[PDB]
């Protein structure tokens, strides 16, 4: 009785085949690179517009690799865009060695990890590698476990 | 003029007391998503009646 | 009114046998 | 009237897994759930279930 | 791993094979054609 | 959709009336079986026949989709 | 008591039966359910019930 | 003498319904005890037999803690004051993950990814006493005089 | 002559078993060298790989957060005293989240609700000193001379 | 404006259809999907708009 | 490794061909 492991592990895609979910119905503003957290921004007619996390902002889900949705490399503005809101997920990242197990991460600007000391939200999951001069993590997207100030 | 300006109808029982009519209706929507999605919207019906003497 | 689509009549059944009380003449 | 139910997981590994004699255990995991039906059913005829009313 | 909702079926993977690749289109079509048209 | 399992007729275990579902915004519709004729591959042990709902297995296993498969690779 | 249909019964509209299995990543899950009523008493002076032997 | 064509837009939600097909999770092994539960309300468990398994729910009351909301179904709800509603000893279908149309109190539209509030009734309430770790969804339509609310759920 | 007829009840769970098939999750893992995991029994990581994330598990310890419980599965084994184990060198699984049946060690039936307490073995405790983010689900059996409770377990 | 499909026009690649339904323990779950294009006006200046009315 | 011999037989199909090359061409003969 057990979860079997995914393949490739590039940014912006899934690690495993545990318990996930994609909102496929939303659309971008501004530009968006895979493996970035994103923000709900408002909603139109039961549609979800994301941007890229800011300063204060509250992070919602992580963008998710396509090969049918974003030929050009990245999401563009005006396009229909997926999001991973629960699941495990690899996510770009500024740190330079690998957190504490099960530790709460905090998020940069531009929806990067820079942090391994928060107090609630998404956690590391032992995954940590290195992509390009830089390091790709491991991360654990829970539904309800950041929610938005009043 | 009251029963010629109006139809009449026969289709009742003499010895029925009370008759009964049914109304129906629906709701839903559409939404436009990408390929790998989960969050497909739903659909339902509905139902009512009435009387009379 | 947001009611079903079925009413409670067309989901019930009548036995169709029915007791009678008795009472001996004597 | 009421509605009963149970399940029973299996797994690939298991399924192939031979023994030496014995019914599968898949057959087995099948006779347990009629036997728990019909104790259920016994059990709800001797003894009631006072939130069920 | 994830596949898109309207295409998720077994069709996905044989299917694939039997269309690009031509000597799985030989294997599959060589023996019933011929067999029904004797 | 429909099964028989009566005792009297051989014809038990079998399914009796089928959905076929076509799609092209069509309603799916009812066959009796006397009508259609249902045709199946290679023959597979019985316990995978039942999990395979009395369908055989394609001709293409995995042993021979290899064998294809590492010759590009050579 | 008296045992006669008339009098008490149990009913079983449905039976026991196996719904196909679910696949999940390397393991399966089947479900079985059926129906009952419990027991019903048409008259209740046919019984007696002699406690504490 | 000159042809016309009309437009019509069907409703969006109806009280008890789920949203969407995320993922979710319904409890059917729970048992309404103690009067009656409406469609599109929270509940509560009193208590959880030891050996037999079912759960006993009730409608939420003032000083308790939400457990789960009564979705629709067509076949085991019962039809009582216009409206489908769940009767006392009866199974019963609680959604314990997911998005649901709940119904609501207030007058206003909420905010994305807010905490929800409830009433001592369990129907929403931008001001209400029972807080809760449920969110708001974004959802918010009006059926016929009927004020509805999206929200998501997850297990207690 | 007078005919008889006997009846006789199952029981109802066994240590490690899974409950019911509401919404698990099970991973698996290598156990470390150093000593023994029972079947229904909390587990604790030592090291992950940092590639792709397979963990190391041993039993719990004082001062150490827990990470899952062990089940019942394919490979498994048998002690001196008949308990079933897993061995010190093989694959472990590890449920995360769900409900499942425990073994404890207490002597009066858990509230609903309530957060669950754990000892240094791994045991449920009434008053442990392990604080632990699971929750009772309200089971509560015993097999023979064996106590078993039922808990909800939440991803980490 | 002039009707010809040269000057504007609407597409539909893919229809109205249904998914094989997937199920559940004991409930199904059935998808549908659709394409759209939406309108194209190839050559514009053959449409007047008359606003304000 | 694989002792239950129908997992061999359902997955190479070298043992497909000895175990039924024989008796089917046998009855169709």
């Amino acid at each position: 009785y057990e979860n079997l492991f995914l393949r490739p592990a590039c940014p912006g895609n899934i690690s495993d085949t545990s318990t996930y979910n994609i909102d496929g119905a939303c659309v971008a503003q501004g530009d968006i690179g895979f493996g970035s957290a994103v923000q709900v921004v408002g909603i139109v007619d039961g549609v979800k517009v994301v941007a890229a996390l800011p300063d204060g902002g509250t992070p919602y889900g992580i963008a998710f690799r396509s090969q049918y949705e974003h030929l050009s490399g990245k999401i563009l503005d005006g396009e229909v865009c997926n999001v991973v809101s629960h699941g495990r997920v690899w996510t770009l990242t500024s740190l330079g060695e690998a957190p504490s197990l099960f530790s709460k991460l905090q998020f940069g600007s531009g929806g990067v990890v820079t942090g391994g000391s928060g107090s609630a939200g998404w956690t590391f999951a032992g995954g940590f590698v290195k992509h390009e001069d830089g390091y790709i993590i491991e991360v654990q997207v829970k539904q309800n476990a950041f929610i938005a100030p009043p | 003029s009251a029963l010629r300006v109006f139809p009449v109808t026969t289709e009742l029982s003499p010895t029925d007391k009370t008759f009964e009519y049914m109304t129906f209706d629906k709701v839903g929507t559409a939404q436009i998503i990408a390929d790998y999605t989960d969050d497909l919207p739903l659909v339902d019906a509905l139902g009512t009646s009435e009387f009379g003497k | 009114a947001t009611m079903g689509i079925w009413t409670a009549q067309e989901l019930h059944r009548i036995k169709s046998q029915s007791y009678e009380e008795d009472y001996p003449v004597g | 009237v009421f509605r009963l139910g149970n399940a029973y997981l299996i797994s690939i590994d298991e399924i192939k897994a031979g023994q030496a004699t014995g019914r599968p255990l898949s057959t087995r995991k099948a006779s347990a759930c009629q036997l728990a039906h019909d104790q259920l059913v016994n059990r709800l005829v001797f003894k009631g279930s006072a939130p069920h009313k | 791993s994830p596949k898109p909702f309207f295409m998720s079926d077994a069709s996905y993977h044989v299917g694939s094979f039997y269309n690009d690749n031509a000597t799985a289109k030989r294997i599959v079509d060589v023996i019933p054609e011929e067999m029904v048209t004797a | 959709e429909k099964r028989v399992t009566n005792a009297r007729s051989p014809r038990y275990g079998e399914p009796e009336i089928y959905k076929v579902s076509p799609g092209d915004n069509i309603q799916p519709y009812l066959i009796h079986h006397t009508r259609i004729f249902i045709a199946d591959g290679e023959r597979v042990t019985p316990q995978m026949r039942k999990q395979n709902q009395g369908w055989g297995a394609s001709v293409l296993n995995k042993s021979l989709i290899d064998a294809i498969c590492d010759y590009d690779y050579c | 008591y008296e045992k006669n249909p008339m009098n008490m019964s149990i009913e079983i509209p449905e039976a026991f039966n196996m719904l196909p299995a679910q696949p999940k990543d390397l393991h399966f899950k089947v479900p079985c359910t059926s129906k009952c009523t419990g027991l019903t008493i048409y008259r209740p002076m046919t019984i007696v019930l002699i406690t504490g032997v | 003498q000159i042809n016309a064509s009309y437009q019509r837009d069907m409703a969006i939600a109806l009280p008890g319904m789920v949203a969407d097909t995320s993922k979710y999770n319904i409890d059917g092994a729970c048992v309404v005890n103690e009067g009656d539960v409406l469609v599109g309300a929270a509940v509560q468990v009193v208590q959880a037999q030891a050996v037999d398994g079912h759960k006993l729910v009730k409608a939420l009351t003032t000083g308790t803690t939400p457990y789960g909301v009564a979705i629709r179904s067509h076949w085991q709800t019962v039809n009582a004051q216009n409206q489908m509603i769940y009767e006392d000893g009866g199974a019963i279908n609680v959604m314990t993950s997911g998005r649901v149309w709940m119904l609501s109190k207030s007058t206003e539209a909420p905010t994305f990814g807010s905490a929800v509030k409830l009433d001592v009734d369990g129907q929403e309430k931008s001001d209400g006493t029972i807080e809760t770790t449920w969110t708001y969804a974004g959802g918010w339509t009006k059926y016929k005089d009927i004020q509805l609310v999206e929200v998501q759920l997850h297990q207690l």
